[PDB]
């Protein structure tokens, strides 16, 4: 048993007909105070998997050692490393999901909500949460903490079962992402404007982009206000 | 639920000329209920002298277990282990348990064989030695045994008055206590004899 | 109590009171509180007593250990983390309050000691229940260099203040003073307080208690 | 690594010989000579210094150690044995008897402790006896002067005085006619140098003579144990 | 006698001959080199082809420690990876405390302090493995060979095995005429010719030719196989040499 | 492995014996001669000291005879290290008994665990056995005075009269002629002393080469004294028996 | 406690407070925070002060041992040994800790390490107590490669306020200067910075 | 005669085992010679590097154990490496247990006791090594002590270790009768480094070049070990006198 110090929020995701996206803003939160703001929360593992963590931040730099460590033991004493016996999405999250269930099972949990974003080696797409409790699931749409309560909704409306998947392309899908990190920094107050988005298609590779911004950013209306 | 006061019980230790004495009160309870009239309190390893209060299956233990380690002391050593010497095995012995104690007010007395020195020590349930020229006391009527010492005492008494000093120190400060009292034992400690005298006290 | 030392000009001198306490009661009016740890190195106790009676004497015999075995004096820094090592592994639960004092072949030191593990290194220090009326008096007074009978006087002064402005405090004050050349073991250094004179003898005449039985045994 | 010697390596042959201890005490009989005098207001412990080079600084080798403030310990045999059972003969003594009774043990009881330790090498798992035979020397409050041998078996006998190692046949003998039961702390090392010159065949002087001494205490107590310089040696040895 | 025939008993000389008899199975198997080169270092082994039904390619003999360090071997094969094995903890350990990965020569004690305690007690066997490995750190490249004693030194270049000394031989050449240095694609196809050479002392059964490197410039400081259009380069290089 | 220096200590022979055992007996065979005789207002406890030196401080020695409580003591035969391992155990042992149970240990439980000890070295843990036998003296109220002796097997016997050591045959044949049941202490003492002086294998029995022990009822009123003998005593003892 | 560390142009510099409580009273008015776990890499000490001080003895003992194996470590390295005991025993720990240091390679390096045991590295960092009441003062005065005296004035200035609104925090200002030079010692009293 | 494969003890008293690790010693045919100043003490070594294609960097019998403790060795490096590692250990431990620096001679007693329980327990063999160490300790000055599979130690006035040890031995001895002192009384470091280099050159009777020695230097505050470049300064310095 702890509780957790320095904390990361929403990591938010969805499927789309060739792949899927990932994002997480840059803040490690102290509390109320906004202490760190160059955090990195989406840790790529090889070039078809990315792995978004919200929670404690030292148990999610552990995490990104365990990641880096299996990339190098994969390696060991495999000549098809960067090719059929590469590290897959599937193994990567049952890796982590065993984890965190052993974890919470001798009463010290890391203290963290996973998602699993990727594609697979016969291009189907991958999408899985895990959390502190050893709790999974997937769905079309999936999104931890403060972004299960407004992403999901928004980006519900894009993909709402599993035949709206091929429905929907890159662009659709990675606007709807953006635009609901846009609605997440107006409500979240543990969140940030800088953020960071990681696309895996099964054509195009894998696309990490940095130092992203919130912007279109609706506060005109806040002049009109007098009083309660 | 004080493990200090559930039996009752007291002991004071003195010293005169060329002498020691060393009393305890009889009483043996279950907190308000009186169980045993019987319960000596005072003990002995050769001529040193142990008196115990506290919880009286602490007591009891810690009588069997200076028993023991003095018996192994004699055969290895040769001889009867000196009053300065038991009051340190005491120490090491009650501190051994430091975060799980004997519930005891332990005090020694005894005359050194080689110097001839009247000694007296006491301890706190951790081991903590309180050595003294005058008086060490011990028990549920500790306060009380203090301020009788404190006034009554003189130093250099001879064996016949300091029995008279120690006898009403431990009466009146036993009568002032609930849990202590229902008879009483003075040891008189000399070179080479010991009287122990029973006390006639009050019976409530 | 009141615990306290200071670094002069050739060295430490250490202080102490002499009040050992059972809850509200006196049990000791003149009780040693100052604790060899090497010939060059002492050590005053303060918080629970079989706790610092216990901690110096290990740390004491385990010195000496070391020093047969180097041949050579030992010093405070060890003293120090000997004592620290441990406090730290028990967290908190030895309560010992320390202050060590003593000279080394690299000159004179003075520490404070607490029962977590924390040290401090320090020109002047005081512990126990009188420290804050001895620490008014160090930095009233305290300078660094002192002389020798000044260092003495300043301690002396200190250990005063808390026995007579604290409770948990009192009786006589013992010194303690180390340098390169002696060691000067003052106990008693004061008697601040003259012991209450009685007006009766309130001693009973023999006979007077009420025996039922006797027995006489030979040695 | 299985340290698999559980079994032991001193057993007994059909002539009931202990080998390991036998072989043992040979090898202290192939050690330099020391020996021990005991008088009536003191004790006398003394050695050869036989240095390996005169590069070789031989005042950082003590043969003679303090093993308590009043008590001493020389040996014959193997040095390296015998550096190790005087560092558990110190925190013995420490351990099982100075935290416990808060004063040093006597004589007779060191030495029982040590004994005990020999004789574990003697009959446990995976090891060979000590080569090294003790002379101990010490003051205690209720014993007084005592000096003790202890050998590999872990066997120890009281002596008013002794040698063992190289010439200790010799010496004995010449002990046997010296001694008497008046002798003065200084008659009893006037006889250890006289008895020690005769099993040195180099150099005879303080630097390489190694001699202590439990006597009166040197300003609680001071210490008995006094190991004499290579001056106080050398003064002696001019009334000789 | 029987001096012999119990590890960690020295002989009267003040010899292990069991761990002079581990050198014997080393000295029985195939050839293994190594190449220390301007910013790394290059690996190369000799793979007996005992019959057409094994798969090539597929048999693969050089070992990765960590992402930097490569490990060659000749002798017993197992052994061979129980060592690499233990490098591999050592190397995760070192890692996950000090964060850098751990440099070449810290790699190098690391191997020889664990095969130094199996010369110490009866209870164990020796190694029966010489290891060649190295590759790039903070202070550029180091090559280092290790034998059953836990006896390791850096080298220019190293060989062992059956072929060792024709290869010793043909390393001592490249020394002598590169004295400036030898580049990392020049010392891959070298590794090539060496093994081709070294070949003669088996030369019964025909083999087939394994080879790795490290190189700050050509493979970014981390080890890689040497495959395909690089391989079969290398090879033809040596194919021209021995004609 | 270690397999090649391993004696195998607790094995049998073909013959159905343990090696160990009867070597160390063969041991205890050469070391000074034991005799405890009981008689029926007390024990005497003989022993002869192994060859002495005359610079050997005598009074503040001890070799053969060990008090292991008030009402026990011990006479030893073979190695002396050996035997101050199990006479420690024995203390303690009976310290344990006495913590337990209020009473002073029977004299039989005392010996019976001390000779279980050495049966244990004798069948596990591949060590060497204990080079000892004990004749053990002692009282208590169920069965008075009593002898017994244990050997390195770790089997004890009971006996009126027995020696240890060396020439125990010829002791044994000595004590079996004189011993009557009816003997009184004084009696027995001056049997023990003539006995060892006729199997020594010195040229006189002197005072300086025997320690002396009785365990008799001679204290004041139904209680058990240990009296062991200082040098004095026994020079007296051995001059009042016509000896010296 | 007010501690905090600051990279510049020729290296790094770390700055304390020397104020020790317990509850109001100043037990230790001028401690030393600043501590050498080797010759060129330094902390700053906050929170209980027995769990930092066993700590960087821990630290100090583990940098000895790497130096005597394989030469100097990295200030990575140092911050990589403080997280590792920071991490694992965050469950009895109270220690923030700031690890600063100076290679030659990389220059001056500082990285943070709070009550958690995670590892931020930062061109400058401010910890402690009092370190709240100066975030927006020392985000509006920070500029990366500053000068030697440039980075004293902006600790000073910093530490000042700090000092000025934290109780916990006090005394004097001690400085730690890491550079390719050696090792400088500053101290600055309350006479001079109070009146900044 | 399976006294002769185990420490146990032969019928004379003797250990084989210890006998043939002080053989092993020799096995590297190389002669190691130390030296004290008034402020420093010296430690010299031959480096012979027979193959050409060794890294010459590499091939080294001298160790950094602490800041001020150097360890030069006599013996194979398997087990010169063994016993660095824990003597590093040891020095280490000994600072964070204890708060000042490990002395030279406490150190080398400690690996000295470590030496001893392989002569006395069965599963371990002796290393085969002997360890001389140096330092310029803060109490006694300039050190040099010197530890055997023996677990013999003591400290040294000067000393040598190798096949050649006792030419070198008589030759300082010679030294040390005419000078009437106990060291090399000179300033600096640099001439105590040109008379331990001279002496050994004198006693064995070979010429050295630059990459022939490997020389250790113990001052106040720090051990260090010369380079090549340090050396052949060393060197020029010699010949030109
Ligand atoms: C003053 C320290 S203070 C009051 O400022 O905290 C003294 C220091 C001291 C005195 C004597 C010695 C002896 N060498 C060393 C240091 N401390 C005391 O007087 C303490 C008060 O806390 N007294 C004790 O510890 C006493 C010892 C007396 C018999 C003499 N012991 C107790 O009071 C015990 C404590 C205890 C320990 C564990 C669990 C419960 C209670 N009480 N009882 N019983
Ligand atoms: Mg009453
Ligand atoms: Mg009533
Ligand atoms: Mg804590
Ligand atoms: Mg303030
Ligand atoms: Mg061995």
């Amino acid at each position: 048993t702890q509780q957790p110090i320095v904390t990361g929020t929403s990591v938010i995701s969805m499927k789309y007909d060739n792949g899927v996206i990932i994002a997480a803003d840059n803040l490690g939160s102290y509390g109320s105070l906004l202490r760190f703001n160059g955090v990195e929360r989406l840790i790529p593992v090889g070039d078809n998997t990315v792995v978004g963590i919200s929670g404690d931040i030292s148990d999610m730099q552990h995490i990104e050692r365990l990641l880096k460590d299996l990339v190098t033991e994969n390696a060991y004493d495999n000549p098809l490393a960067d090719a059929e016996e590469a590290l897959e999405p599937s193994y990567i999250f049952e890796y982590l999901a065993t984890v965190m269930y052993q974890r919470r099972s001798k009463m010290n949990p890391l203290w963290n909500a996973i998602i699993v974003a990727g594609v697979q080696s016969n291009g189907d797409q991958f999408l899985r949460y895990v959390n502190l409790l050893g709790v999974t699931y997937s769905s079309p749409t999936l999104a931890t903490g403060f972004g299960a309560h407004m992403a999901n909704p928004l980006l519900r409306k894009v993909v709402d079962r599993e035949s709206d998947i091929p429905k929907t392309t890159v662009q659709v899908a990675e606007e709807a992402i953006v635009n609901a990190m846009r609605v997440l920094y107006y409500r979240d107050a543990r969140s940030s404007r800088n953020f960071s988005l990681a696309i895996i298609d099964k054509n195009t590779g894998l696309t990490f982009k940095k130092n992203l911004q919130v912007e279109n950013m609706k506060w005109d209306f806040a002049k009109d206000i007098k009083g309660y | 639920s004080d493990p200090s006061s559930i039996n009752g019980g007291i002991v004071v230790a003195m010293t005169g000329k060329d002498c020691v004495a060393i009393a305890c009160d009889l009483r043996l309870g279950s907190q308000s209920l009186g169980v045993s009239n019987k319960f000596e309190k005072i003990f002995h390893y050769g001529h040193v002298f142990l008196g115990i209060t506290g919880l009286a299956t602490d007591v009891t233990t810690l009588n069997e277990m200076f028993r023991y380690k003095t018996n192994l002391y004699k055969l290895k050593e040769e001889r009867a282990i000196e009053p300065e010497t038991f009051t340190q095995l005491v120490s090491s012995s009650l501190y051994e348990r430091r975060f799980g104690p004997y519930f005891v007010g332990p005090v020694v007395a005894g005359i050194n064989s080689k110097s001839g020195k009247p000694f007296i020590a006491g301890f706190d349930l951790i081991g903590c030695i309180d050595e003294a020229k005058d008086f060490i006391v011990s028990g549920t009527a500790s306060d009380q045994l203090f301020g009788m010492c404190e006034s009554l005492y003189e130093p250099n008494l001879e064996p016949e008055d300091l029995f008279e000093t120690i006898s009403q120190a431990l009466l009146n400060a036993a009568d002032r206590d609930a849990l202590s009292g229902w008879g009483a034992v003075v040891y008189i400690i000399k070179k080479d004899e010991v009287v122990k005298r029973y006390l006639k006290m009050r019976q409530d | 109590t009141t615990i306290a030392g200071v670094v002069y000009k050739d060295g430490i001198v250490l202080g102490a009171d002499t009040r050992a306490t059972e809850g509200m009661v006196v049990a000791d009016k003149n009780c040693s509180k100052i604790h060899f740890i090497s010939p060059n190195i002492y050590c005053c106790g303060a918080g629970t007593a079989a706790d610092t009676d216990m901690t110096t004497q290990l740390i004491s015999s385990n010195l000496e250990l070391h020093s047969l075995s180097t041949g050579r004096l030992p010093r405070v820094v060890t003293a120090n983390r000997m004592l620290k090592q441990m406090l730290f592994r028990y967290q908190g639960y030895i309560g010992a309050a320390l202050v060590l004092g003593g000279v080394d072949v690299t000159g004179p030191h003075l520490y404070s000691i607490y029962p977590h593990g924390s040290t401090d290194k320090l020109p002047y220090v005081t512990m126990g229940s009188g420290s804050l009326a001895a620490m008014a008096v160090f930095e009233d007074k305290f300078r660094p260099d002192m002389e020798e009978e000044e260092a003495k006087n300043l301690v002396s002064e200190a250990i005063a203040a808390g026995i007579f402005n604290d409770l948990g405090s009192g009786g006589n004050i013992d010194l303690c003073v180390i340098s390169k050349n002696k060691l000067d073991f003052l106990r008693p250094y004061t008697v601040p307080n003259k012991k209450g004179t009685r007006l009766g003898r309130y001693r009973c005449e023999k006979g007077t208690t009420a025996v039922l039985t006797e027995k006489i045994t030979p040695l | 690594m299985t340290d698999r010697y559980s079994f032991s390596l001193t057993t007994f042959s059909p002539s009931g010989k202990l080998g390991q201890i036998d072989y043992a005490l040979t090898a202290v009989k192939q050690g330099v000579t020391s020996l021990g005098i005991k008088a009536t207001n003191g004790v006398v412990i003394a050695t050869e210094k036989k240095s390996s080079s005169p590069l070789a600084m031989s005042e950082t080798l003590s043969k003679v150690s303090l093993l308590t403030p009043d008590i001493g310990a020389v040996y014959s045999g193997m040095g390296p044995d015998y550096r190790v059972l005087v560092d558990k003969s110190r925190k013995v003594a420490h351990t099982s008897y100075k935290r416990i009774y808060g004063e040093y043990p006597p004589t007779k009881l060191l030495v029982s402790e040590v004994a005990k330790i020999m004789q574990e090498a003697t009959q446990s798992g995976g090891v060979r006896p000590f080569g090294v035979s003790l002379l101990i020397a010490g003051h205690d409050e209720f014993n007084g002067f005592s000096l003790y041998q202890v050998d590999p078996s872990g066997s120890y006998f009281p002596w008013k005085a002794t040698a063992i190692g190289k010439g200790s046949v010799a010496a004995k003998t010449f002990l046997e006619k010296r001694w008497n039961d008046e002798l003065e702390l200084e008659d009893a090392i006037h006889i250890a140098l006289l008895t020690l010159k005769e099993s040195v065949e180099g150099e005879f002087n303080g630097d390489t003579i190694e001699l202590a001494i439990i006597g009166d205490e040197n300003p609680d107590k001071g210490p008995r144990f006094r190991k004499l310089t290579s001056q106080e040696i050398n003064d002696r040895l001019e009334a000789l | 006698t029987g001096y012999d025939l119990s590890n960690s008993v020295f002989s009267p000389d003040g010899r292990n001959f069991q761990v002079e008899y581990a050198v014997k199975a080393v000295e029985n198997g195939t050839t293994s080199i190594g190449i220390k080169c301007n910013d790394g270092v290059v690996f190369a082994v000799e793979k007996l082809i005992t019959s057409k039904l094994l798969v090539p390619q597929k048999n693969v003999k050089i070992q990765v420690v960590d992402r930097h360090i490569g490990c060659v071997y000749s002798g017993l094969i197992p052994d061979g990876r129980h060592l690499v094995n233990r490098g591999r903890e050592e190397a995760a350990s070192f890692k996950k405390l000090y964060k850098t990965p751990i440099p070449i020569p810290a790699f190098a004690d690391r191997l020889g302090q664990y095969v130094q305690a199996h010369t110490l007690y009866n209870s164990v066997r020796p190694f029966g493995v010489s290891t060649i490995f190295g590759g790039v750190d903070k202070n550029g490249a180091h090559l280092y060979m290790l034998e059953p004693s836990g006896s390791y030194w850096g080298y220019k270049g190293a060989a062992t095995g059956k072929g060792r000394q024709s290869a010793k031989a043909e390393l001592e050449k490249l020394v002598d005429h590169h004295p400036e240095g030898l580049s990392a694609r020049e010392a891959v196809k070298q590794a090539a010719k060496i093994i081709y050479l070294a070949h003669e002392d088996n030369k019964e059964k025909d083999f087939e030719l394994e080879i790795s490197w490290c190189s700050l410039s050509e493979t970014n400081g981390l080890h890689k196989f040497v495959k395909g259009d690089l391989l079969q380069e290398a090879i033809d290089f040596a194919q021209k040499e021995i004609n | 492995g270690s397999r090649r220096y391993d004696s195998r200590t607790t094995i049998f022979s073909p013959e159905g014996r343990l090696y160990q055992v009867e070597y160390a007996l063969e041991s205890i065979s050469h070391a000074g001669t034991a005799i405890g005789i009981m008689a029926s207002d007390g024990i005497v406890l003989a022993a002869e000291r192994k060859v002495t030196s005359t610079l050997l401080e005598q009074d503040t020695s001890t070799e053969k005879l060990y008090k292991l409580n008030d009402k026990i003591a011990v006479a030893v035969a073979g190695l002396t290290a050996d035997a101050e391992i199990l006479i420690n155990t024995a203390r303690i042992h009976a310290q344990n008994y006495l913590k337990t149970y209020n009473e002073d240990i029977p004299v039989e439980i005392l010996v019976r665990r001390l000779s279980d000890i050495k049966q244990g070295y004798t069948q596990h843990g591949g060590l060497r056995p204990f080079g000892v036998s004990f004749i053990y003296a002692g009282y208590d109220d169920r069965y008075g005075y009593q002898l017994y002796t244990s050997n390195p097997s770790g089997n004890y016997t009971g006996w009126k009269a027995i020696s240890v050591g060396a020439n125990t045959s010829a002791a044994q044949t000595l004590l079996q002629m004189d011993y009557k049941d009816d003997m009184k202490v004084d009696d027995a003492i001056e049997l023990a002393l003539k006995t060892l002086s006729k199997t020594t294998d010195s040229s006189a029995l002197t005072y300086d080469r025997l320690e002396f022990a009785t365990i008799r009822k001679g204290a004041n009123d139904g209680e058990v004294y240990q009296k062991i003998f200082k040098p004095q005593e026994i020079k007296d003892i051995l001059v009042k028996t016509g000896i010296t | 406690t007010s501690i905090m560390a600051v990279t510049f142009k020729d290296g790094v510099i770390l700055g304390a407070d020397s104020r020790t409580t317990t509850g109001a009273y100043i037990a230790n008015r001028v401690t030393d925070k600043l501590t050498r776990v080797h010759d060129k890499i330094w902390c700053c000490r906050s929170g209980s002060a027995a769990d930092t001080q066993a700590i960087a003895d821990i630290v100090q003992y583990h940098l000895e041992l790497y130096t005597s194996q394989y030469g100097t470590p990295s200030t990575e390295t140092a911050a990589s040994v403080f997280k590792e005991l920071c991490y694992e025993n965050k469950d009895n720990l109270t220690a923030g800790i700031i690890v600063a240091g100076y290679d030659d390679k990389n220059k001056g390096e500082v990285y943070t390490i709070p009550l958690g045991g995670s590892v931020h590295k930062l061109p400058y960092a401010i910890a402690g107590s009092g370190s709240t009441f100066i975030y927006g003062y020392c985000d509006k005065n920070f500029r990366e490669n500053m000068s030697k005296e440039e980075t004293v004035d902006f600790i000073k200035h910093s530490l000042s306020q700090a000092i000025k609104w934290d109780g916990s925090s006090g005394g004097v200002i001690r400085m730690v200067v890491l550079t390719a030079a050696g090792v400088e010692r500053l101290i600055f009293y309350p006479d001079e910075y109070e009146q900044l | 005669g399976y006294d002769r494969h185990i420490t146990i003890f032969s019928p004379e008293g003797r250990l084989y085992q210890v006998e043939y690790a002080f053989k092993a010693t020799n096995q590297t045919n190389i002669n190691s010679l130390a030296v004290r100043g008034k402020d420093c003490t010296v430690v010299i070594s031959q480096k012979k590097v027979p193959d050409k294609l060794l890294d010459p960097t590499t091939v080294s019998y001298i160790f950094c154990i602490s800041r001020t403790i150097g360890m030069v060795v006599n013996g194979p490096i398997p087990d010169a490496r063994n016993a660095a590692l824990r003597a590093k250990a040891e020095a280490a431990e000994f600072r964070y247990k204890y708060g000042y620096d490990m002395p030279c001679d406490v150190l080398a007693k400690r690996m000295a006791n470590l030496s001893q329980i392989y002569t006395q327990r069965a599963y371990m063999r002796p290393l085969g090594v002997i360890l001389t160490f140096v330092s310029v300790d803060e109490e006694l000055g300039p050190s040099i002590y010197k530890t055997d599979p023996a677990g013999y130690y003591v400290g040294y006035k000067a000393t040598a270790t190798g096949p050649k040890q006792q030419e070198i031995t008589t030759n300082l001895e010679n030294h040390f009768k005419k000078s009437k002192i106990d060291h090399i009384n000179e300033e600096s470091w640099e001439k105590v480094v040109e008379f331990a280099i001279t002496h050994m050159i004198d006693a064995l009777g070979t010429e050295f070049s630059k990459n022939d020695l490997e020389v250790g230097v113990a001052t106040k505050d720090k051990f260090f070990t010369l380079s090549a470049e340090n050396i052949e300064e060393r060197l020029v310095a010699i010949a030109e006198q």
